[PDB]
RNA sequence: UUCAUCUAGACAGCCGGACGGUGGCCAUGGAAGUCGGAAUCCGCUAAGGAGUGUGUAACAACUCACCGGCCGAAUGAACUA
């Protein structure tokens, strides 16, 4: 529901780990402590690959996907292309974007439903992104920032936004996206809340230095929340 | 007011509830109780002084259902216990003191450290 | 406060202005000194490609000026050898800002950033762009 | 099943210090356990000391004052440093509270095991001005009464 | 947790010594003088501090 | 060099006892001879101090004081160059 990790010593998982409703992602330089964080609570239901994207290890800024299909751009090599489409199942598409805006992950803010792109991508990009991964593009950006990945956390539920965010700018986004939307804070007050966190239906995972009422506000806004082995033997 | 849930962070497990809580809330503030003493090896000889702490950084709880099998199996008079998932120092069992960060004593009891565990409400959401 | 990174080719000597590649306010960056470099009788101390250093701004907002503060290369324009195989090289030197735990002033960077630098910081993987 | 004898000491209306140390290796009551202690010092003032031994098997409550220590001089009396230099008659009633202290004394009779229950009153009155030292010395009272 | 019958084992190798003024060696607690040749076997001792 | 102990049994070491009213009393998270203040008593005794220290969260455990024997001729101190 609620858990926190952190990659080597690093809170912000977002930039590491690619979280979806069918598949997750991981980069592959990774402790045992990072590993185990997501196998425990997501189990068998979701397959978790260690991959790398362009001989990186940022695979959640390079890569854009939800529960259809996996956007991959130039940069990425045969070998890691042909590595996707083996440990992915079947259900998933992947397939290589031509782009001048390489890095996928800040560019496209997606999920099931609504996608928000950059405002400077082109007709190609926007005609293959409603082909794959099967999402009307709208393209809009949060009130004083052109980069709606870093700075938009969104899920089929809710969405997490920019802190420094006007009213009204808010309201023409949940207008747009249909969901309710929080602007707030993660990782001891960090701007950055696309990045700072991942997100899907059953499961949030932020960093270690997420303080408790940063908490409180994740949670809420995704509805992710809801015993007897507690109790006093005296 | 509601109920409320210490829940753990990285385990996810609701570690104690309310109906518990000997809060214990007021310090002492005088000299001997609320001031932190550092003595010397011989004849009461006092070498620093310290000022207590704002607020009590550990819970002071029951001895609860899960709590069972590690306060029966081997039994000792210190020591320390984890959550059920991921076995991190979480909060320790004592039979003698340790007073709070910010001081008074308690009783042989059960203190939880307010690191690395939250307190969440177990009623509805906050709804700003 | 630096992780490890493959050794590239020292292109930015102490006294260069290179550009600045936010939107923080600032025009250009006057590097004085590189975290982590050597000493040696007479050697200038070099910056590279993903490594911190500290500069000043000497055009731009006057809030920003006349003070010191450590900052972020991410082009540069003499080549370097990656382990693939091919030198490449950026068309001019570009710096953002930032505090000394490695967190970003700026919103959004122009421009592209070597993939090196991104892998090292994290803070600016999330505001970049185009990644080489 | 086997016995546990243990002990206690203090206290006035409720005492939970020492005695929940002990119950540690034992099985856990708190309610149970100051509530049969309780019921050991009923009667007794918080101002003064009682001492008691606790014997359980399987959460019992156990109490009993053993009075061989100055519980009994304490006893008969009434109630920054509340000082115990009080006087009482004791001359009289020592007699008869040195047959409750004198239970094993191991003593020849009750002349010498009523010559060592005032020694440990070091503090009241006792008999008429003083009941220590020179006054508390030679008996010529009893002596033949309780052997 | 420690069971000091096993503390008081320990504090004869460590705790119970003695160490000289000048030079600072750790010499045994009966110890009249310092074993070495630096400080010329000198007879100013004192008790090891305790804890 | 100048004192002093010692076959009328030394210093060192070993073997024994070190109890009873006792966790005495105010004192405090807890202080049982040993964190501390004034008190300082009794009983059994050959003899054992409401205790010399080590130790304990508090005990305990152990030594010293003290009382008896075991081994049986040297020994402690201050100084001079």
């Amino acid at each position: 529901m609620a858990t926190r990790t952190q990659f080597e010593n690093s809170n912000e998982i977002g930039v590491f780990s690619k979280l979806t409703n069918t598949y997750c992602l991981v980069a592959v330089g990774g402790s045992e402590n990072f590993y185990s964080a997501f196998e425990a609570e997501l189990g068998d239901a979701i397959p978790i690959v260690h991959t790398t994207i362009a001989g990186t290890r940022i695979i959640g800024r390079m890569t854009a996907g939800n529960r259809r299909g996996l956007l991959v751009p130039t940069q990425t090599t045969d070998q890691e292309l042909q590595h996707l489409r083996n440990s992915l199942p079947d259900s998933v598409k992947i397939q290589r974007v031509e782009e001048r805006l390489s890095a996928l992950g800040n560019v496209i803010c997606c999920n099931d439903y609504v996608a928000l792109v950059h405002p400077d991508i082109d007709r190609e990009t926007e005609e293959l992104i409603s082909d794959v991964l099967g999402v009307e593009v709208f393209r809009q950006t949060i009130s004083g920032n052109i980069l709606v990945g870093s700075y938009c956390s969104l899920s089929n539920q809710g969405g997490l936004v920019h802190p420094q965010t006007s009213v009204q700018d808010q309201e023409e986004l949940s207008s747009l996206l249909q969901v309710p939307l929080v602007a707030g804070t993660v990782n001891r007050g960090s701007s950055v809340v696309g990045a700072g966190m991942v997100v899907n239906d059953y499961l949030a995972v932020t960093g270690l230095d997420t303080t408790a009422p940063e908490l409180s506000v994740i949670e809420s806004i995704f509805r992710l929340q809801d015993e007897s082995i507690s109790g006093n033997l005296r | 007011s509601k109920v409320t849930a210490v829940r753990c962070k990285k385990c996810r497990t609701k570690l104690a509830l309310s109906t518990s809580f000997i809060a214990h809330d007021p310090p002492s503030k005088e000299s001997s109780e609320g001031h932190f003493i550092k003595r010397a090896a011989n004849s009461h000889r006092i070498i620093d002084i310290q000022e207590s702490q704002a607020n009590c950084s550990h819970f002071f709880i029951e001895p609860l259902k899960w709590m069972q099998p590690e306060l029966q199996g081997k039994q000792e008079l210190e020591g320390k216990f984890s959550c059920p998932g991921c076995s991190s120092k979480v909060g320790g069992y004592n039979w003698k003191g340790s007073r709070c960060s910010c001081g008074k004593w308690v009783i042989p009891a059960i203190h939880l450290q307010t690191s690395k565990v939250d307190q969440f409400p177990l009623q509805s959401t906050a709804l700003p | 406060a630096q992780g490890t990174k493959f050794r590239i080719s020292l292109g930015l000597p102490v006294g260069a202005i290179m550009n600045c590649a936010d939107n923080s306010g600032a025009r250009n960056l006057y590097i004085i000194a590189v975290k982590g470099s050597g000493s040696r009788l007479n050697r200038l101390p070099a910056a590279s490609l993903g490594d911190m250093v500290m500069a000043t701004v000497k055009k731009g907002k006057p809030e920003l000026r006349k003070k010191v503060m450590p900052a972020i290369v991410v082009r540069q324009a003499k080549s370097w050898r990656r382990r693939d195989g091919v030198f490449l090289y950026f068309e001019d030197n570009a710096g953002v800002i930032a505090n000394p735990k490695g967190e970003m002033k700026g919103s959004a960077i122009t421009g592209p950033v070597g993939k090196e630098c991104a892998d090292l910081w994290p803070r600016v993987a999330s505001n970049s762009g185009v990644v080489v | 099943x086997x016995x546990x004898x243990x002990x206690x000491x203090x206290x006035x209306x409720x005492x939970x210090x020492x005695x929940x140390x002990x119950x540690x290796x034992x099985x856990x009551x708190x309610x149970x356990x100051x509530x049969x202690x309780x019921x050991a010092t009923k009667e007794f003032k918080g101002i003064k000391v009682t001492v008691q031994l606790k014997i359980q098997n399987r959460q019992a409550a156990a109490s009993v004052v053993p009075s061989a220590s100055s519980l009994v001089i304490t006893a008969l009396k009434e109630p920054k440093n509340v000082k115990h230099s009080g006087n009482i008659q004791l001359d009289e009633i020592i007699x008869x509270x040195x047959x409750x202290x004198x239970x094993x004394x191991x003593x020849x009779x009750x002349x010498x095991x009523x010559x060592x229950x005032x020694x440990x009153x070091x503090x009241x009155x006792x008999x008429x001005x003083x009941x220590x030292x020179x006054x508390x010395x030679x008996x010529x009272x009893x002596x033949x009464x309780x052997x | 947790i420690i069971e000091p019958s096993l503390k008081a084992l320990a504090s004869k190798y460590n705790c119970d010594k003695s160490v000289c003024r000048k030079c600072y060696a750790r010499l045994p607690p009966r110890a009249t003088n310092c074993r070495k040749r630096k400080c010329g076997h000198t007879n100013q001792l004192r008790p090891k501090k305790k804890l």
